[PDB]
């Protein structure tokens, strides 16, 4: 069934599952035409498909050819990151498939329940966490493949960087959502944490600054501050 | 004009012959039911006055056969039977006319109801859904399973309606997913019209008869392949014309029909609000969408 805040452990058991998060896939800008009507202009989007447990971030680029002569867009997002999660399945052995995929919007169940008719032993599943995803085009490096690409092209990236090598998944999926929630809420604030100190580096394959445990605690707090006071600033409290 | 004549009235009952009923005392004289019209089928149904629970009885043709009807005591309920020989069967029907103890189908002269509600519903193909092949006629109950309702658990007592399943491999082509998902039509004309039942009269015989099956014996399974079936249907974008037409009226007789009162659990709220007001063919069922929205506004 659904995953909420009382099933939170199983993401990092040995079952192999994957989140795909189709908010960034169908992307546009507004803009007034020369007649003084509305038109859209679609942008390069992504699909956002993550292991939880090892931070492998398989990130498909959707390139604005794609819709070129389509209706009903926003529909058909849903559909065609349906048929991209299920290529990817098919590329992968079988011992790496997933054993479940968590879509974090309820209108991608029907799509990739059809596109996966062909596994029945996937289980497709939705949540009621409210999860940040979204915000992964406010990471540089995810936002600047998107941007540039010509054409359809699967990137990769681990998005726990080498943390694994020194906390636990657990962990490390908590701090991947708090830094998240906090791009989510006040990019700008939340990027000037992150890259105030120049001599704090972003290694070439990684996407978050080479923090030590010590400072990581230090930007958590800082992050946590963030979330509440915005929350205020919000909220007027 | 035919006759199911009975044994006897042993046990007080409520007894339903089509759309009609009536209640019979316990040990009252009652030997049964007179002037059936030929050339339908139908159905005569029962429910005990001890125990509302179960509702069965016995889709027919008087054509197939001399039927009558005998309560066992073993089994505790009333039984069809056929009658082999022909002039044992006449001489006993005979008697009891003349003694007048028979309950005539009271069918009104103007009224079209039953033709239009069983319209193409063959004898021959019930004996397909309901295994019994031993019997000219066909025993229903409200607490008999569907075979796809198996699937999610005696397979000889069941209910073998057509299977259909909209997120299975069967409704949708690979390559097609979200255009076969989201438009029936692959599935409605070339795997299921073309490729199971043959014809559209076919299609629209179980149709009809998971209805009345429903509306009879309150079958959950049938409630749910007659909903199927319109489903499919609306959703379909592209539906022959004489089809819909023919659907149209269809529906209209089973919602003219149906117990008022029984309509909050006969009727789903979503199929009927999708097929009547967001489908394909939510402007092409006129005379169902009038019959809806003056009797059953509630429901939408
Ligand atoms: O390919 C990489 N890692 C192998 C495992 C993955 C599978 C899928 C995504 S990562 C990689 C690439 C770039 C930065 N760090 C790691």
């Amino acid at each position: 069934g659904a995953m909420n805040s009382s099933n939170y452990a199983e993401l990092f058991n040995n079952d192999i599952k994957l989140f795909v998060d189709d908010t960034n896939v169908y992307r546009v800008t507004v803009h007034k035409t020369f007649e003084g009507n509305v038109a859209t202009k679609a942008i390069n989007g992504c699909i956002f498909t993550l292991n939880p447990k090892t931070g492998h971030l398989f990130l498909k680029i959707i390139h604005t050819s794609v819709w070129a002569g389509q209706k009903r867009l926003s529909q058909l997002a849903k559909w065609k990151t349906a048929e991209e999660v299920s290529a990817l399945v098919r590329s992968l052995p079988k011992e790496e498939q997933p054993k479940q995929i968590i879509v974090t919007r309820k209108a991608m169940l029907d799509p990739l329940e059809v596109h996966m008719l062909d596994f029945p032993n996937i289980a497709i599943r939705p949540t009621e966490l409210r999860l940040p995803f979204s915000a992964a085009m406010s990471i540089d490096k995810l936002s600047d493949v998107v941007m540039k690409a010509t054409e359809p092209q699967m990137v990769l990236f681990n998005i726990y960087d080498d943390w694994l090598d020194r906390i636990s998944s657990y962990t490390a999926f908590s701090r991947l959502t708090l830094l998240l929630r906090a791009l989510k809420t006040n990019e700008e604030s939340a990027k000037m944490i992150l890259l105030s100190d120049p001599t704090i580096t972003i290694k070439s394959y990684h996407l978050w600054p080479s923090f030590t445990d010590e400072q990581w605690i230090t930007i958590e707090s800082q992050m946590r501050d963030l979330i509440l006071t915005e929350y205020g600033r919000k909220y007027n409290v | 004009m035919n006759t199911v004549p009975f044994t006897s009235a042993p046990i007080e009952v409520t007894i339903g012959i089509d759309q009609y009923s009536f209640n019979v005392k316990e040990n009252q004289p009652f030997h049964g039911i007179k002037d059936i019209p030929i050339g339908h089928v139908h159905v005569i149904h029962f429910q005990h006055a001890d125990n509302s629970s179960m509702r069965y009885g016995y889709w027919f043709d008087c054509r197939m056969g001399n039927f009558y009807i005998q309560y066992d005591p073993k089994d505790g309920l009333y039984k069809m039977m056929e009658e082999r020989d022909g002039a044992k069967f006449e001489n006993i029907v005979h008697n009891f006319k003349e003694r007048q103890m028979m309950v005539s189908y009271p069918k009104i002269d103007e009224d079209d109801t039953w033709y239009n509600l069983t319209e193409f519903v063959q004898m021959d193909k019930i004996r397909k859904i309901v295994r019994k092949d031993e019997n000219q006629f066909s025993y229903v109950d409200s607490s008999m399973t569907t075979v796809q309702e198996n699937e999610l658990s005696d397979p000889a007592h069941s209910l073998n309606y057509t299977v259909i399943n909209f997120k299975s491999r069967e409704a949708i082509r690979p390559g097609h997913e979200m255009e076969d998902f989201l438009d029936k039509s692959y599935y409605l004309n070339t795997v299921m019209l073309q490729g199971i039942f043959k014809n559209s009269s076919n299609y629209f015989g179980e149709l009809q008869f998971a209805f009345l099956n429903a509306m009879f014996f309150g079958n959950y399974g049938s409630s749910l392949q007659w909903h199927a079936m319109i489903e499919l249907i609306c959703s379909s974008a592209t539906v022959p014309k004489h089809m819909l037409d023919k659907l149209d009226e269809i529906l209209y007789y089973q919602i003219k029909t149906l117990p008022e009162q029984y309509s909050d659990i006969l009727l789903n709220e979503r199929v009927w609000n999708i097929c009547l007001y967001s489908s394909f063919q939510k402007n092409s069922l006129h005379n169902t969408e009038k019959i809806m929205e003056n009797k059953y506004p509630e429901l939408l």
